[PDB]
């Protein structure tokens, strides 16, 4: 745990997360809830 | 807000192929095409083409009969 820094938490969020495909599960008053390609496109920063 | 009640399956569009569906179910694609709009296209290009052709042939008699 301790071997665990910020620059750590940094690279396996970018093997992990940035601009990756995600799975999505939802029930009930989810017309709100925005789509596949929303959830997607914000997996990244374009200011960076 | 309408009440809904459904289920739906997405599949994220980086699984799937994007261009060969141009090309799939050719025939039929065609088929439906020329079966469904063959009445339309009739009632488009008859009354053009009959009047253009008219046209063209009541110029070639008035042309001739003003002839020596
Ligand atoms: C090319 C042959 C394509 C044949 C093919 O589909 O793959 C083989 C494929 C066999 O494997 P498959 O699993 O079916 O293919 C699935 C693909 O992997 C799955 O690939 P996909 O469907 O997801 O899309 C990939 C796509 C490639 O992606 C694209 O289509 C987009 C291409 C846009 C390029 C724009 C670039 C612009 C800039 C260029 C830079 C140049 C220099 C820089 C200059 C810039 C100056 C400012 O590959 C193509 O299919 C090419 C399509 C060509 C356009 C079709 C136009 C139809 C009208 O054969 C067929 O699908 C059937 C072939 C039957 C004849 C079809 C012929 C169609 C020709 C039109
Ligand atoms: C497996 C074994 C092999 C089996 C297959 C082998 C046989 C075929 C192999 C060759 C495949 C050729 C390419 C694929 C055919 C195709 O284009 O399908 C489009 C289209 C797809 O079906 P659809 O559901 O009606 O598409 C409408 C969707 O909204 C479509 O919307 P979308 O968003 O999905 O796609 C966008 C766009 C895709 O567009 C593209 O991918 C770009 C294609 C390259 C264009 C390059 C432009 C170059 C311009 C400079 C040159 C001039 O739409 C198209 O797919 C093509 C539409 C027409 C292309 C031209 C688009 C430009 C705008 C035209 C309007 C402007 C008019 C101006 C005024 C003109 C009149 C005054 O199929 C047809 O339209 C059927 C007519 C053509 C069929 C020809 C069949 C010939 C006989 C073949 C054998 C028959 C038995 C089999
Ligand atoms: C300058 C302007 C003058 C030119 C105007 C040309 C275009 C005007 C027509 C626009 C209206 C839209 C009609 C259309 O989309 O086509 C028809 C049908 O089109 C025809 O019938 C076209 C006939 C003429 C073909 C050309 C003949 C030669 C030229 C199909 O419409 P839907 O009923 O919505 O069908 C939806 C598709 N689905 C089959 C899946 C239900
Ligand atoms: C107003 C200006 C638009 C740019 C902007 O603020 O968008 C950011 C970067 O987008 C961008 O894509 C900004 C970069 C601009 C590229 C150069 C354009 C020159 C023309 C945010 O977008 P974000 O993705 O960082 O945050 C979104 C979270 N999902």
């Amino acid at each position: 745990i301790d071997a665990v820094d910020a620059s750590t938490v940094k690279r396996v969020a970018n093997k992990y997360i940035y601009d990756k495909d995600i799975a999505i599960s939802a029930i009930g008053p989810i017309q709100d809830l925005p789509d596949y390609n929303k959830f997607r496109r914000r997996t990244y920063w374009n200011r960076y | 807000p309408v009440k809904l009640k459904a289920v739906v399956y997405a599949l994220s569009p980086f699984q799937q192929k994007i261009m060969t569906g141009l090309w799939k179910d050719l025939p039929e694609k065609i088929h439906h095409k020329v079966s469904e709009n063959w009445i339309s296209a009739t009632l488009l290009v008859t009354p053009v083409v009959g009047t253009y052709w008219y046209a063209q042939y009541f110029k070639e008699q008035e042309k001739l009969e003003h002839r020596f």
